[PDB]
RNA sequence: UACCUGGUUGAUCCUGCCAGUAGCAUAUGCUUGUCUCAAAGAUUAAGCCAUGCAUGUCUAAGUACGCACGGCCGGUACAGUGAAACUGCGAAUGGCUCAUUAAAUCAGUUAUGGUUCCUUUGGUCGCUACUUGGAUAACUGUGGUAAUUC
RNA sequence: GACGACCCAUUCGAACGUCUGCCCUAUCAACUUUCGAUGGUAGUCGCCGUGCCUACCAUGGUGACCACGGGUGACGGGGAAUCAGGGUUCGAUUCCGGAGAGGGAGCCUGAGAAACGGCUACCACAUCCAAGGAAGGCAGCAGGCGCGCAAAUUACCCACUCCCGACCCGGGGAGGUAGUGACGAAAAAUAACAAUACAGGACUCUUUCGAGGCCCUGUAAUUGGAAUGAGUCCACUUUAAAUCCUUUAACGAGGAUCCAUUGGAGGGCAAGUCUGGUCGCAGCAGCCGCGGUAAUUCCAGCUCCAAUAGCGUAUAUUAAAGUUGCUGCAGUUAAAAAGCUCGUAGUUGGAUCUUGUGGAGGGUUC
């Protein structure tokens, strides 16, 4: 059933006295491959990961305890609650939920989190894997006898408790559901509740505009708003971390947190750096292969937890084998061309406005060799000053047209395509420089038949993300003009969506400007970065170019927020509000270290 | 060669056929012949027999109640 | 381990006299500490849940006891696992009846109903005499009851009886041979007989020989003889059968013969 | 862990120890074709409850005349063969007993005294009658063809109150067949 | 139910073992409609253990200035319901397993005139005084550490 | 009345001691002994007796009637399986006694512990960290990994049975309830009855032939009416709340379905000297044996046998085994009497030392 193998992970390992006993005593070797090469002098022993099958006689037959079984995770058949379509799909377990406590779910992009969250808030129901007369509360609520799951789908079918989810789209919202600017959210189930939200999400906006005015950090601080405010005894809140900001992540997860006292459930899912040990009581983790199947492991504590995810990779139910700490740059490396030839597009400044708020730009130097960051809070504007350039506003009273070519990809897309994506790869040439720009992303990992031609209609958000990038690197320019390029990807794909763009332009001798709220994102792609000063919505001013030392220290002393990075795993994490750590960096003036 | 003592066996295949139910690198389970560790009829040396191959018995298998799994 | 004393009892491990049943329950009711042995003994709450019937469950016997109803010698007692045992009266004034605890020939306590007159004195078997300081002489019974001052003619082994309302005794009955015993333990358990003669023996036990009204004769150890008439006339009213053992050959024919149980 | 459960039980039968002797074959099948019944454990249980009786006389037949346990469980032996009418009330000894054969216990069963009472037109036609809730013994309804009828018990067999035969309420079919009738007319 | 049968030879009579026959209790294969009982991680590893629960407790009768809730108005010690905290009692019983252990454990039989004993039950309780001393917890108020029933 | 305390006696015990009782082993014959072994005198320590320990002195103590040493897939007992009589084998496991909480050691509190749901340290594992520090013990109930031929749900409740506390009131994964469950035991369906045609046999009329005939079998072209629970599902009852069982309205059977299986058919051992295929091959066969072109034994069809909601196989063990023999075997030639004689322990050991008349119960004297 579990695929197993044997692993020779023992320090200290001895080949000159064993009498090498574990290659003469496998079945394996007797018929003839060389699953265990081992010889005298040489200092560990290698094993095979495919000739191998689980058996385990050479772990009895080693002089020290050198040798053990691992199991690798398999297609199973058991425990099946439910599946996506015929030949599709299986999400085998789901999680136990607990009242007055916040429960994490983690892993790899479509492993199956968002349909448990649908199940156990009764918008799906179990199916057990049967499609022809599928079960309706009566083999459910059998199938599930003897567990505490028992007792709970009784109430909901009931209504002894109900239950409130926040979309993982936000941008749908001002479609789906419309009012007045201020009346979409005075109407909601409690009054009392919405004064004192004011105090700890920014309820400035939406007195002023409609809900179709709203920026992607303004539609997330929304959403959560507007659960916080309606009534239930579970909530669960799906990615309430995407477009959001450094500092805000910590209010968003503080006012979370607050929910949960009066016997109340609560349910909690990120792709987060840190900030989900701020916010979580217990995690689950899922595992698989996502264009496939996903099971999920019994809880664990929030420490305990993380290590399982990110230092290490290897659960107590004596399994998984896979995710080895990318957490990080872990490399630290850099290798590549000094050149002194460069081609200049300096500008003047300007004031502008895009309503009743101030900006403001100084002038400064722009070249051919580099790429920029932009640095400052949600609020400051910063997405139209990447739209100034290849000319869509204010072109020439102040900043300088462009001499040629720009390329853009947007932070807010709806699509209008029909048929298939297929057909819109007409707009570049693939061929003619195959990775990194297309082999390494759009058909990362296993080739998968989610990408190669389906409908954008179909396709997931996530996905489209990634062909929007794509699409738009492929066209001719001086310039790429890039913001949010991180939304809605896992911690392994970011760091391929920073690798796909700098190992391209750094060789094709190109620039582009860059938007992120993630600090991974920043500090790898930077050569020099630009920071926003100001008062969001209000008035706000952008910085001259800087060196990163000069830039970044500024920003975070700006933000009142300092991280501290670990050496046996690169991990950067976050000092609490007052600590020693806090005061003896802020006394000296840097806010990152050992780089 | 038995799973907990690492040691060698020969063991007999019973009915018309069913050595070719059996592959080569994976698992039996053995019992008894039948005379508490001696030999039996014409058969030379050999004191088992096979009664599973891969959790499936030999007898489902040669009445095409069940077949391998692959 | 045992790192203490015990404080359940087994249903299984319980006396065989109760005669409590063999599904209902793992436990047993544990007798509260006081003065008669665990063995020796009938608990109140199997007295009031399964002998009287008054009471269906442990729960109403509980309430039965909070309302001070029972008078066990002349006392109110609450504790529903009290030891009550041979010769004790319990009084229940608010049905207006009294009982006294006597051996059926079975080896089993009788429900034994009493006139009020008769629920005013008890008999005691002597257990210990010595002197204290001062020279006050002291006397000690088998239900742990002391007494200072008594007649300096009663002696080990006699029985004494003593009225409720205040303690003190009142007459006594030497231990000789002639007078009526009970017997109140072993397997001649709640016979009745004349003490014919004693036979001794020094260091180890002494031994009593008894003979029956209908002629029988039998033997116990010494500690299990207890004295309840001078001559042939006890001093206490006794139960249907009146302690005379017959066999089963003879249980048989009278219960065929009489046609009772409702034949 | 300590319940309050109980475990006592025992088997009710013992098998043969020559599979297939010829001599026994047969005479087996001949008490079960003139008795009506389903399988040989049927007949295997009424030779076990008639050696442990012997077994027991065999035992008694040892002490002395006028032993008090001679006496006691000796008269309680044959009282108890009498009850059922297995023994004649003119013999009563416990030499007697030892002259006992199966056909005097099989002769016994409800099913026999349905057939020779009158009740039915067959040994098989009786266990079907027991078996379907259409007879009574006394006041009682009863159900299982291996009851052994006591000699008082003997008189009050009968029919049920509530049965097609016996004074009730007409079956499922006859009910059906005169409905569907009716209903030939039209409107039915 | 105090029982035997096939197999050494050209054939016979023996010795002697192999094989058959019936029960019992562990695994395993094929098969299954109704109804009453009910064993179940001992055997190998007394190997390793995520998460939740498995031991607490107040009467008329030890200490009530918690505005916490409250009355017909008042403290005549002081009403009345009463969180918290101090003090008292229990936590040495119950449940789990079978590693060690061969005159040891254990069983029947006897002894403390060689000891200790919460509680229950009965004895015993007469060689500034119309009431003494200071000092802490709950509570109020100000803090330290990445972190704990600090 | 409540609460409290020194001392007697009780109750619940605990601790130490007496007598008799044990599986295999000599390829274990001598062992213990100021490194206390056996005993004496005085003392220390302890709840108390005592080499329990210290000083001085003596030279003892156990063994062929098996000491001392080694082994045990050894916790002891009540008990369990099999059994003519006598026996052999088993007992981790619900009652009773003992021991232990990863391995060893030390100790606080208390009437009671050398406690592990208490503490301190070393030894083996191992969790978090801001690298300064902090925290730990499922051989309790569920649940997981590893192991292996091999073992269930992270469900509901203090209603019952009993226990704890200051208490008529709070608490209990002790305990009760439901789920899984062909370990195992008791009961018990899967067709009953008529009519018709042919069939068997009695009996009567008749020399025989033939007819009348009354009581039982089948089975086909196929006939006929009556009975019933397996299922579905409303209500009462059940219980802490429910399920199950029992009770009761409405639907529910013609057989081609509401379809019984597991092993066999040469002998031991119930049942084919049928028909087709293979050809010392494939295979069968506990044992003796089947197959080389006319197979009672392989592979299949049909027919028949045995037990039946069950039947087959591997492995330990009891009977059969008078093949471990006490009851109860054998030793000239089948396996087996020391080459011969002496002799201590062990087992075995010759004859002998006070009777008939009378009476009771019973006989015609005992
Ligand atoms: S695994 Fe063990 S036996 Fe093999 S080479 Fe290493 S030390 Fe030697
Ligand atoms: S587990 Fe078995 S197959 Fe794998 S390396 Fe060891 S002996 Fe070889």
């Amino acid at each position: 059933k579990l695929t197993r193998i044997a692993i020779v992970n023992h320090d200290k390992c001895k080949p000159k006295k064993c009498r090498q006993e574990c290659k003469k005593s496998c079945p394996v070797v007797r018929m003839g491959k060389l699953c265990i090469e081992v010889t005298p002098q040489s200092k560990i022993a290698w094993i095979s990961e495919t000739l191998c099958i689980g058996c385990g006689i050479c772990i009895k037959k080693c002089p020290f305890g050198a040798l053990s079984i691992v199991n690798l995770p398999s297609n199973l058949e058991k425990e099946t609650t439910h599946r996506y379509c015929a030949n599709a799909f299986k999400l085998h377990r789901l999680p136990i939920p607990r009242p007055g406590e916040v429960l994490g779910l983690v892993g790899t992009n479509g492993i199956g989190k968002s349909t448990a969250l649908k199940i156990l808030a009764g918008k799906q129901k179990p199916n057990l894997g049967k499609y022809d007369d599928p079960p309706d509360w009566q083999e459910i609520l059998t199938y599930f006898r003897g567990s505490e799951l028992q007792n709970y789908f009784t109430k909901i079918l009931e209504d002894d408790l109900k239950a409130i989810i926040k979309p993982q789209y936000v941008d749908q919202i001002p479609k789906a559901a419309k009012g007045t600017v201020g009346s979409i959210l005075d109407r909601k189930d409690e009054t009392k509740t919405q004064a004192i939200v004011c105090q700890q999400l920014d309820l400035t906006h939406l007195k002023e505009r409609n809900v179709e005015d709203l920026s992607g950090g303004e539609l997330q601080r929304f959403a959560c708003a507007v659960v916080c405010i309606q009534k239930a005894d579970i909530f669960m809140f799906d990615e309430p971390s995407s477009y959001l900001d450094v500092k805000q992540r910590l209010k968003a997860a503080i006012t979370i947190r607050s929910l949960i006292n009066p016997d109340r459930y609560i349910i909690v899912v990120e792709h987060d750096l840190s900030v989900l040990d701020y916010l979580s009581d217990f995690i689950c983790c899922l595992y698989g292969v996502p264009s496939a199947y996903g099971v999920v492991t019994m809880p664990f504590s929030v420490r305990e937890g993380i290590n399982i995810f990110l230092d290490g990779y290897v659960p107590t139910e004596n399994l998984r084998f896979r995710d080895a700490s990318l957490v990080f740059k872990v490399a630290e490396t850099a290798n590549e061309e000094e050149v002194k030839k460069m081609c200049m597009y300096k500008y003047p400044g300007m004031k502008k406005k895009m309503g009743e708020f101030e900006l403001a730009i100084v002038a400064g130097e722009f070249t051919d060799s580099e790429i920029m960051v932009m640095l400052g809070e949600n609020g400051t504007g910063k997405t139209t000053f990447i739209r100034m350039l290849a000319g869509r506003l204010k072109p020439d009273e102040g900043g300088e047209v462009p001499v040629l070519n720009v390329s853009y990809k947007p932070q807010k897309i709806s699509p209008k395509s029909t048929g298939s994506v297929r057909q819109l790869l007409h707009e570049k040439i693939r061929d003619a420089y195959t990775h990194p720009q297309f082999v390494t992303d759009v058909m990362k990992p296993l080739q998968i038949e989610n990408i190669i031609d389906q409908e954008v209609q179909t396709l997931s958000g996530g996905e489209l993300q990634r062909v929007a990038l794509a699409l738009c690197l492929g066209k001719p320019a001086d310039v790429y003009l890039i913001d949010e390029p991180s939304a809605y990807l896992d911690s392994e794909q970011r760091l391929m969506a920073a690798r796909v763009v700098k190992r391209f332009i750094l060789h094709a001798k190109k620039t582009a400007f860059v938007v992120e709220h993630d600090f991974i994102m920043a500090t790898y792609l930077a050569d020099r970065v630009i920071v926003f000063d100001g008062i969001p919505s209000k008035n706000t001013v952008a910085n001259s170019p800087q060196t990163l030392l000069a830039g970044m220290n500024k920003f975070l002393s700006q933000l009142e927020i300092t991280f501290r990075r670990d050496p046996n795993n690169y991990r950067p994490r976050i000092n609490k509000l007052n600590s020693i750590k806090d005061v003896e960096q802020k006394k000296s003036g840097n806010y990152f270290f050992l780089d | 060669q038995l799973i907990k003592n690492g040691k060698k066996i020969t063991a007999f295949v019973p009915n018309d056929g069913c050595l070719n139910f059996i592959e080569e690198n994976d698992e039996v389970l053995v019992a008894g012949f039948g005379r508490k560790g001696h030999a039996v009829g014409d058969i030379p040396g050999v004191r088992f027999k096979v009664v599973k191959v891969a959790n499936v018995s030999l007898l489902a298998l040669y009445k095409g109640k069940k077949e391998r799994p692959r | 381990m045992a790192r203490g004393p015990k404080k359940h009892l087994k249903r299984v491990a319980a006396p065989k006299h109760w005669m409590l049943d063999k599904l209902t329950s793992v436990f047993a009711p544990r007798p509260s500490t006081g003065p008669h042995k665990l063995r020796e003994c009938l608990p109140l709450i199997i007295f009031l849940r399964n002998k009287l019937k008054y009471a269906l469950t442990g729960d109403e016997v509980k309430k039965i006891c909070m309302q001070r109803f029972i008078k066990i010698d002349g006392k109110v007692r609450a504790d529903i696992t009290y030891p009550a045992g041979f010769m004790d009266v319990i009084s229940i004034d608010k049905t207006g009846e009294n009982f006294r605890l006597i051996y059926d020939t079975k080896g089993r306590f009788a429900v034994h109903r009493i006139t009020p007159e008769e629920a005013k004195y008890k008999l005691c078997k002597v257990r210990k005499i010595f002197v204290g300081t001062k020279g006050i002489p002291h006397l000690v019974t088998h239900d742990a009851r002391t007494i200072r001052y008594p007649d300096p003619l009663i002696k080990m082994n006699d029985t004494i009886q003593i009225d409720l309302e205040t303690g003190k005794i009142t007459d006594f009955i030497k231990f000789d041979t002639g007078n009526l015993c009970m017997v109140t333990g072993g397997a001649n358990l709640g016979r009745i007989g004349v003490i014919t003669n004693r036979e001794r023996h020094p260091g180890s036990f002494d031994v009593v020989h008894v003979k029956d009204a209908n002629g029988n004769s039998f033997a116990t150890r010494l500690s299990n003889i207890f004295v309840i008439g001078k001559g042939n006339k006890p001093w206490i009213s006794l139960p249907r059968g009146k302690g005379i053992r017959l066999t089963i050959a003879e249980e048989r024919d009278k219960r065929l013969a009489a046609k009772q149980s409702s034949g | 862990m300590p319940v309050a459960r109980s475990w006592v039980c025992r088997k009710t039968y013992v098998t043969p120890r020559r599979p297939f002797e010829k001599s026994r074959l047969d005479q087996e099948l001949k008490l079960i074709g003139e008795y009506g019944l389903r399988n040989k454990r049927e007949v295997w249980r009424v030779k076990f409850t008639l050696a442990k009786i012997r077994k027991a006389a065999r035992e008694l037949l040892t002490l002395d005349e006028k032993d008090p346990r001679r006496l006691f469980e000796g008269n309680a032996l044959l009282r108890r063969l009498v009850r059922i009418g297995v023994l004649d009330e003119g013999k009563m000894k416990l030499d007697y007993i030892l002259g006992l054969k199966i056909e005097d216990f099989l002769e016994r069963r409800l099913q026999t005294q349905v057939f020779k009472l009158g009740l039915a037109k067959s040994i098989h036609h009786a266990r079907v009658l027991i078996r379907q809730r259409h007879i009574r013994v006394r006041k009682q309804v009863v159900n299982i063809p291996s009851f052994i009828v006591r000699l008082d018990s003997q008189k009050h067999i009968d029919f049920s109150l509530r049965s097609p035969y016996g004074g009730g309420r007409p079956g499922r079919v006859k009910r059906k067949n005169a409905k569907k009738g009716q209903g030939g007319a039209g409107a039915g």
